């Protein structure tokens, strides 16, 4: 029926609780009412400090904090340099066109097994010396 | 203190008391062996229980014997130096 | 110069070198011992001449054998390596220049690296390094694999020849003045210049075309071409996570200059403070003086190689190859540990061997203050983890030592890079994150601290105390490598140098091991892993940040790194890539048991053994004339050493590779 | 773990009885049961050790055997001798508990198979190697071949000296410091057994028959519980349990130093 | 109770607890008691394992010490 | 109950691995997992021969194996270890070549030992002599039966060492 009547009632092996049905049913009513899953610990105890992003809640570090650290506590940390990244990007694009307009021809996948002959030899070329 | 005794199968090569750092033992005269002398041991007092002379004994089993006896513990056998029971 | 004496007729006699091995093979003993003195040159037959001409010789020799070591590795790399695969592509492939036959199934150790390549990931950043060499092709390794076998060869024929070319006039190596002054001049100042033009002429073309994407052949076969203004260090390449090999080369360039400099002016005599130092030229013109200071300066170096190799990123994708930066590191920790305490075994051998500077008249001081620090710095560094395991274990985190409660702030750990403010990632991994610091942080350094002081204690009394000592005045006489001196005055176990060495050795393990724990956890938890999107990224990190807040207990050290990180190693009998790994624990764990029988046990009880069961062997005329011996006292304890920990080293090495190779793959 | 103590007290007690009550004949006089022992302790000791060598030889060889087969993963390369003598005695107990019924038990008998066959050699070398150490302890105690005189030295004496070759761990107490090592492995193999085939009989059956599956399937395995009993998270009636394993790691631990050094 | 045991959770084992203590002030009074006289006579019985036998009690005790007829007949009859 | 079941073939634990559900199972689920593994490379490589054979070896494993006896809850092949000649998976004949290929090692060392009679024998090995001994200990199942027979095998226990004095002298 319901937990208050169930330990109401009660159970006895003795008398009358000879099933092992009613007897597992009264033990989960007792479970549920003088049981808790947890201890109920705070919840702050089981959140990261370092490495999460929320380090500059702790002030661990407050006096002369370390610049690197980022100072957002939300938890996020930024891309370092991220204004040199389209900078990089186009310096490498402009070597590329500079060293392709000084070949003059497309550039060839090396062979990691392949032989080629040097630019500078005196001989006939047998494989492409590029 | 500990006990050193010595048997008749001594043979009188004064290994032992070359041996001894404390010099606990002597060699004495003898008729037993052909070296006529037997090691004694008259300062057992000062024994320490290194066992350098059962060490250094040759004979097949020793001829000088150390029994230690951890209940007989003296300043002497214990080799103190900071503390004094004297 | 005369080389008609040697010939091969020493080969048989098998113990020539030690004159107490005359009476050959009268027991195993004699063969433990032949084996034991093999290298002492020292006590060996002979005269102080042939010392040194056996001690360079030598040295030569291991030259030849480290270079034929290099050569094998280059070989691997050309011949049975997918470093084409993992040049093109280095995030995708793992390194793997390591591959296992087919005998009995083993090949399930061969795991997926590539499309046409299967074996086994290598974690020693050999790639990288060839990468940073500028080494592209299969041509380029088969040379320097030619020249290692080729610097094999000299060094071999050297040993051979210096075997004889040395007499007993010989004096070059006492030459201390003239061996310094080389080796400080050419050996680093003009290597180091030498280096940076390599890298200059050969490298830095090379990188940066591959850092563009450029494969061509002419081009591979204009210095600070892409650095900008920023300082060294404060930016990474966006395109490969490491600092741009022009600095490298322009650092090498100037530590060659500033080291001919120090050469120069010691030339020209410009340091002036020689009477402070002269005490110690005089005292340590020996070979175990020179030993240990050498093999302590080495481990220091080696410490620092294994923070800076992490911490400063320099390889081509070295600092996202998490096995691999995880690997160096253990590495060169644990060769620090063992090369620290073989500088502590030889300082107590030049103490025993020569006379003792001035510093061992007031040894009692020292190593009582030394004793005092131990004692304070374990108890309140390991108590404070107690204590935070009672209270937490109680109910009471708000007692315990941690962030959130009774908080241990390290306010001298400060910041000197300057660097802004973020994280520098490269294809979904972190390569380079500020390490925040908190209590966990000022507790694991202080028991770090604690470890190292007990190890240095045990070093500095064996070292201290060899001479002599209250309870045995005569230890010098007894030599080095005694087992004691009897069961007198209490009883002398392991009064020698060559104990306290054994026991220093099992303390430099446990402080290796912490230090591996400590580095892998806080890795895992606070800097690697991958992120989740001015932008602003949320890091997921492989740990999931827990070391800050299970660290703080060893019941958090226990569960949250060696159970809940033991997953990989411990189920990875199924799967290909690791199970060979799992099968090494499992077999570490054996060694490391097994290594208990001889380091409790004791030689009395086996020698009774051995003889109850040579009885049967003589009842049935099995009589064997080199009579069966039960190892010496100081074999034993060397045995229970080296079984110990080579078995918790391999338990730490198949753990941490197997959890790292798959959280990678 | 109350039954091993008592039999290695009983073994540690006669080698006492040895040592300072047992009135010894003339050498040559052999009419006692203890003098007619002491004429072939060296047969019964080398004996008992070859019959440990054995025992430890295969029961290692074979698991590793299987270790390395099912780590590469080939459970049919496995070597798995069925226990056919147990099962025969189990049979004919069965027939005649079946007649008497004719005429429930529970636990009285199990499936028994082949990892039930290595564990019980396990356990007959854990059981071979104490009774060879405590023997050779009793039956060396009065005299020794590296040490004739012992019965003049009490019990337990710390070594004798140096010479000789060395002489750590030489008296009869020395025999059963050495033995206690042993009692506390077989009795562990034991409760491993015992608790292993309890908790999971099926997967105990099926695999048991390499060590893996002892490390990965029984230790690693069930020890979540009591490692996450007290944790940031909070506390469960399993806390207590939690720090006194934590606390006896540590008591094993420091034993290790006096032992070593 | 906060089970941690994953078979108290799956089949509800409980531990009841009694509205009423078992035993009352005075039973545990009357426990203590028997207890304190247990600890008295056992003060006792350890002076006497430290001080063992006394053979000079035949220069000073009273009386003149007595073996009882069984003990006698046990002495004659030997081991 | 009769002495037919006295074989291990007639037993209700075991059963015939190819009539085995947990056998056919466990091997399916092998070459499941090793095709799985081969998919990964490509289909012209070294590899993909390499796991080719593998699975062909798993295959014939499995057919060879069905022969044999496993239990019927995990299906895993058994070793008979009553003594039964005439049956798979037999440990006589592993046995038996075993403790011959031991006896001629042991008789060979023994007899070398005998022979020689020296530590500096022992040390420095007269491979000559320790050759023909190897050579000669193939017969060593009679030599040893006819040298015990004839007391050259054991020597009295009054010719050796007995060991530590118990009493006495
Ligand atoms: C540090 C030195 C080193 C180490 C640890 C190894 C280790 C290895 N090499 Mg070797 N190798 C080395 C140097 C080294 N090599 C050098 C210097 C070269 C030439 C420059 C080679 C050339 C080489 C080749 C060509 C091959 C190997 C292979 C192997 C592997 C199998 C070896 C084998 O089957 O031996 C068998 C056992 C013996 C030879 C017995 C040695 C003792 C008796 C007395 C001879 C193994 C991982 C093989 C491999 O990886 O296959 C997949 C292989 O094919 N190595
Ligand atoms: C036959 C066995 C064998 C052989 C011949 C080699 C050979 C080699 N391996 Mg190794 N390796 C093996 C087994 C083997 N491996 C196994 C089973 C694994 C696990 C999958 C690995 C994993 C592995 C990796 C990941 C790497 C190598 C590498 C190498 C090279 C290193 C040079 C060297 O060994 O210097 C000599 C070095 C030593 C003698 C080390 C001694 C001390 C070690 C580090 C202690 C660690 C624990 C130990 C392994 C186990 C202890 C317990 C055990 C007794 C039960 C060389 C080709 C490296 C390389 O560059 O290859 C090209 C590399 O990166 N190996
Ligand atoms: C650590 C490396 C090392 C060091 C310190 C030395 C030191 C020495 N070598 Mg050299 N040597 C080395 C490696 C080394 N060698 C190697 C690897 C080889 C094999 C190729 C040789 C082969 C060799 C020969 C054949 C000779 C020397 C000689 C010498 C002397 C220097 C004179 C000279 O010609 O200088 C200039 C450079 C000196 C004893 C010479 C000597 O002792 O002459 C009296 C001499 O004859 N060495
Ligand atoms: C010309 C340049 C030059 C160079 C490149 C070297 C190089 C070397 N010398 Mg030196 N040496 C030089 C000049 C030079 N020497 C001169 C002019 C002399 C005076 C004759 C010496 C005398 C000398 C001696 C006496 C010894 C060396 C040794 C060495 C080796 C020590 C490496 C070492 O321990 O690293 C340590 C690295 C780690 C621990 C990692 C190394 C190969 C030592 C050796 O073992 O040589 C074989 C040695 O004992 N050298
Ligand atoms: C040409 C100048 C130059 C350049 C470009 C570099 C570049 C480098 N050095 Mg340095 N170094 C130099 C001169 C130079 N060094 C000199 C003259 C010495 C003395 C011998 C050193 C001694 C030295 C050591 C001992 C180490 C470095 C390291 C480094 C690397 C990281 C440094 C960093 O991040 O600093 C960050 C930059 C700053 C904090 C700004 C301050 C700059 C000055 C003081 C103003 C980098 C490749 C480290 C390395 O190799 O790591 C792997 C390392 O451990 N250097
Ligand atoms: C866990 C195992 C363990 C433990 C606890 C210790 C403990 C110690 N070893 Mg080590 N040692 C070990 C294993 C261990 N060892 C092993 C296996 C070996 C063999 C290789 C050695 C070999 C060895 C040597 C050779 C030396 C040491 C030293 C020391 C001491 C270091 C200094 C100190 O005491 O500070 C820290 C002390 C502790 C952490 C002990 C626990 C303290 C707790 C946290 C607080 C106590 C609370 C409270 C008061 C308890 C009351 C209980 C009571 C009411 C019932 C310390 C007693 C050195 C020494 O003595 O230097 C002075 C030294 O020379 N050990
Ligand atoms: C895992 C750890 C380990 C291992 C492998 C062994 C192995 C052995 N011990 Mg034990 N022992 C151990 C720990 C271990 N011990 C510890 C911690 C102690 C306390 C000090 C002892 C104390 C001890 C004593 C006092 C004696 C033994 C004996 C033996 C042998 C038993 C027979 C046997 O199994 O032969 C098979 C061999 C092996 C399993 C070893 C592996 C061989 C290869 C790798 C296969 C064997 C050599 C007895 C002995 O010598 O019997 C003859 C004996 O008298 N042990
Ligand atoms: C104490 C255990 C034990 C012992 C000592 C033996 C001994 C023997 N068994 Mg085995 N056997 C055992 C248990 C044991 N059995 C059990 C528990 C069973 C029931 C499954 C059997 C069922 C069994 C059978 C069905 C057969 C044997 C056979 C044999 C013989 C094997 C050697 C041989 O072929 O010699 C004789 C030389 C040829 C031998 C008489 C076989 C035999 O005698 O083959 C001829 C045989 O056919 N045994
Ligand atoms: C001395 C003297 C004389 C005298 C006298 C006289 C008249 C003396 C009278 C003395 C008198 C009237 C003495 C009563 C004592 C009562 C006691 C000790 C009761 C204890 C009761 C106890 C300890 C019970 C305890 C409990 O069980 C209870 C009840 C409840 C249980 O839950 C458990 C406990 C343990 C709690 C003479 C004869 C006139 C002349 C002579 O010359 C000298
Ligand atoms: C059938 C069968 C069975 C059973 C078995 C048995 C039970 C057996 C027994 C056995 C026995 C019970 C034996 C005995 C023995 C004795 C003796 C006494 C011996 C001796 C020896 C010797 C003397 C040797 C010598 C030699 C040689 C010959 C060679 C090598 C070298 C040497 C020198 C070592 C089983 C179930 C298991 C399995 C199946 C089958
Ligand atoms: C076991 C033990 C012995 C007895 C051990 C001995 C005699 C060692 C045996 C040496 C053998 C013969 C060397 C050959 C190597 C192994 C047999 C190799 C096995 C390899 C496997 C993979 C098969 C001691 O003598 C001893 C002495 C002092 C302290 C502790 C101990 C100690 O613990």
């Amino acid at each position: 029926p319901s937990d208050e009547e169930i330990l109401a009632k009660g159970c006895d092996i003795r008398v009358d609780c000879t099933t092992k049905e009613q007897q597992f049913a009264w033990a989960k009513a007792y479970y549920r009412k003088y049981n808790q899953e947890t201890d109920g610990k705070d919840p702050k105890y089981s959140k990261p400090s370092t490495g999460a992003g929320v380090f500059r809640k702790f002030k661990i570090d407050w006096p002369n904090p370390d610049p690197s650290i980022p100072d957002t506590t939300d938890g996020t940390y930024p891309i370092r340099n991220e204004d040199f990244l389209p900078i990089w990007k186009q310096q490498q694009e402009d070597l590329r066109a500079k060293m392709k307009e000084y070949i003059g021809r497309e550039f060839t996948e090396i062979r990691w097994i392949g032989d080629y002959d040097n630019a500078r030899s005196p001989y006939k070329p047998h494989n492409g010396y590029y | 203190s500990h006990a050193v005794k010595i048997y008749d199968t001594c043979i009188g090569c004064t290994l032992c008391v070359r041996a001894c750092p404390t010099d606990v033992l002597e060699m004495v005269p003898a008729t037993v062996n052909a070296a006529k002398q037997v090691a004694s041991s008259p300062r057992v007092e000062d024994c320490v229980g290194c066992k350098r002379c059962e060490t250094a004994c040759p004979t097949d089993f020793l001829s000088i014997r150390v029994y230690l006896q951890e209940n007989e513990e003296t300043q002497y056998s214990l080799g103190l130096d900071l503390a004094d029971w004297s | 110069a005369i080389f008609r004496y040697v010939n091969a007729t020493l080969w048989s006699k098998a113990g020539h070198f030690n004159k107490a091995l005359s009476k050959g093979a009268k027991t195993t003993t004699w063969i433990w011992n032949l084996h034991a003195s093999a290298h002492d040159f020292d006590i060996q037959q002979g005269s102080a001449g042939l010392i040194a001409r056996k001690v360079f010789s030598s040295g030569l020799a291991h030259l030849s054998l480290v270079f034929f070591w290099l050569g094998g590795m280059h070989f691997h790399g050309a011949y049975l390596s997918n470093y084409s695969a993992w040049l093109k592509d280095p995030k995708s492939v793992a390194p793997s220049s390591h591959i296992a036959y087919s005998l009995v199934g083993q090949d399930i150790l061969n795991s997926y690296t590539s499309q046409y390549f299967s074996g086994i990931t290598i974690t020693s950043g050999f790639f990288q390094l060839y990468r940073s060499e500028g080494i592209v092709t299969q041509s380029q390794l088969k040379y320097a694999c030619a020249a290692s076998l080729i610097a094999t060869l000299i060094c071999l024929s050297g040993s051979y020849l210096h075997m004889q070319l040395m007499s007993k006039f010989t004096s070059f190596y006492k030459k201390f003045q003239s061996l310094s002054q080389s080796h400080l001049i050419i050996m680093f100042g003009f290597g180091s210049v030498s280096f940076s033009a390599h890298q200059i002429h050969e490298a830095l073309p090379i990188n940066s075309l591959l850092d563009s994407g450029i494969w061509d052949p002419q081009l591979f076969s204009a210095i600070l071409l892409g650095t900008p203004s920023a300082i060294t260090g404060k930016l990474l390449n966006p395109s490969t996570g490491s600092i741009f090999l022009s600095q490298v080369a322009a650092h090498h360039l100037a530590v060659g200059i500033v080291f001919i400099t120090l050469g120069l002016i010691k030339w020209c005599n410009l340091f002036f403070s020689r009477n402070a130092i002269l005490s110690l030229r005089l005292a340590y013109m020996d070979y175990h003086a020179q030993l240990s200071i050498n093999l302590a300066v080495w481990a220091s170096l080696s410490m620092v190689a294994a923070h800076h190799l992490t911490e400063i990123p320099v390889y081509p994708y070295e600092s996202t190859d998490y096995p691999t930066v995880l690997c160096l590191f253990v590495h060169h920790a644990c060769l620090s540990g063992f090369f620290t305490v073989a500088s502590g075994a030889h300082a107590s051998i030049f103490v025993i061997r020569q006379l003792p500077t001035s510093e061992i008249r007031h040894r009692d001081p020292i190593i009582g203050h030394l004793i005092w620090v131990c004692i304070a710095l374990g108890l309140h560094s390991f108590g404070l983890y107690c204590h935070n395991d009672t209270l937490e274990a109680l109910g009471r985190p708000e007692d315990t030592f941690c962030d959130n409660s009774i908080q241990l702030k390290p306010i001298f750990a400060k910041q000197f890079l300057g660097l802004q403010p973020g994280i520098e990632v490269l294809d979904g991994k972190i390569v380079r994150m500020t390490q925040e610091l908190g209590t966990a942080d000022f507790m694991v350094h202080h028991i770090h601290a604690f470890t190292i002081h007990v190890t240095l204690l045990i070093l500095l009394k064996g070292v201290l105390y060899a001479r002599n000592s209250r309870l045995v005045s005569d230890k010098l006489e007894l030599g080095f490598a005694y087992p004691c001196d009897g069961p007198g005055r209490g009883g002398t176990c392991q009064i020698s140098p060559w104990d306290h060495l054994f026991l220093a050795v099992f303390w430099m393990y446990n402080c290796l091991s912490v230090v591996i724990f400590h580095y892998f956890w806080k890795m895992q938890s606070d800097v690697w892993g991958s992120y989740v999107h001015h932008s602003s990224l949320t890091c997921s990190h492989y740990s999931q940040g827990d070391f800050s807040v299970n660290s703080i207990t060893i019941n958090g050290w226990l569960r949250n790194l060696l159970w809940s990180e033991a997953s990989q190693v411990i189920q990875s009998y199924a799967l290909p890539s690791i199970c060979s790994y799992g099968f090494i624990f499992l077999a570490a764990h054996f060694v490391w048991a097994f290594s208990l029988m001889f380091l409790f046990s004791g030689r009395a009880y086996w020698q009774e053994l051995i003889e109850s069961i040579l009885w049967s062997h003589h009842k049935l005329k099995i009589v064997p004339h080199i009579q069966p011996r039960a190892l010496s006292i100081s074999q034993g304890r060397a045995v229970g050493l080296t079984h110990y920990v080579l078995g918790g080293i391999g338990c730490t090495w198949a753990f941490i590779i197997s959890r790292m190779l798959v959280l990678t793959t | 773990y109350i039954a091993s103590f008592l039999a290695i007290a009983s073994h540690a007690h006669a080698a006492i009885t040895l040592v300072r009550d047992w009135v010894a004949p003339l050498e040559l006089e052999s009419s006692c049961t203890i003098a007619r022992i002491h004429t072939h302790k060296a047969a019964i000791i080398s004996h008992l050790s070859w019959v440990s060598l054995w025992l430890g030889f295969h029961t290692l060889a074979i698991y590793s055997h299987n270790d390395t087969n099912m780590a590469f993963g080939s459970p049919s390369k496995q070597i798995l001798i069925e226990p056919t003598n147990a099962q025969l005695i189990q049979e004919s107990s069965g027939k005649a508990l079946y007649s008497f019924a004719i005429n429930s038990f529970g636990s009285f008998i199990y499936p028994i198979g082949p990892g039930d066959l290595y564990v019980h050699h396990a356990i007959a070398l854990g059981l071979h190697v104490t009774v060879l150490i405590l023997l050779k302890g009793a039956l060396e105690a009065r005299g020794s071949k590296l040490m004739p005189d012992k019965m003049e030295h009490s019990f337990g004496f710390s070594c004798d000296g140096p010479g000789r070759g060395g002489t750590c761990d030489i008296s009869a107490w020395d025999c059963f410091y050495l033995a206690m090592f042993w009692m506390l492995n077989t009795n562990a193999w034991i409760d491993f057994y015992f608790h292993y085939k309890y908790l999971a009989p099926r997967q105990f059956s099926e695999s048991s028959t390499y060590l893996e599956s002892w490390f990965r399937d029984y230790l690693w395995f069930n020890s979540a519980p009591l490692i996450r009993a007290y944790s940031a998270l909070g506390t469960n009636d399993l806390s207590v349990q939690a720090w006194f394993f934590l606390l006896t790691h540590l008591a094993w631990a420091t034993g290790f130093m006096f032992l070593i050094s | 109770r906060v089970p941690g045991g994953k078979r108290t959770k799956e089949l509800g084992l409980v531990v009841p607890i009694p509205e009423e203590d078992g035993l009352t002030d005075g039973q545990i009074a009357a426990l203590f008691v028997v207890a304190l006289v247990v600890l008295i006579a056992a003060v006792d019985l350890a002076r006497s394992l430290y001080f063992g036998l006394q053979p000079n009690k035949f220069k000073t005790a009273k009386g003149k010490g007595s073996i009882t007829p069984f003990m006698k007949r046990l002495i004659e009859n030997g081991f | 109950n009769t002495p037919e079941h006295w074989t291990i073939k007639a037993s209700k634990r075991l059963e015939l691995c190819k009539d085995n559900k947990a056998y056919k199972k466990k091997f399916k689920d092998e070459l499941y997992k090793t095709e799985k593994q081969q998919k990964k490379y490509a289909t012209g490589s070294a590899v993909y021969a390499r796991f080719n054979k593998k699975i062909a070896q798993i295959k014939n494993r499995q057919e060879a194996y069905g022969d044999r006896l496993c239990g019927k809850q995990d299906g895993n092949p058994r070793v008979v270890a009553t003594g039964e000649w005439n049956v798979r998976a037999s440990v006589m004949w592993p046995a038996s070549i075993f403790l011959y290929t031991a006896g001629w090692i042991g008789w060979a060392g023994r007899s070398y030992l005998i022979r020689t009679n020296d530590e500096t024998k022992e040390l420095n090995i007269d491979v000559p002599l320790a050759l023909t001994c190897m050579a000669s200990g193939f017969s060593w199942p009679v030599a040893a039966w006819q040298e015990i027979v004839n007391g050259e095998m054991a020597v009295p226990s009054s010719q050796i060492h007995p060991g530590g004095p118990y009493t006495q002298s």
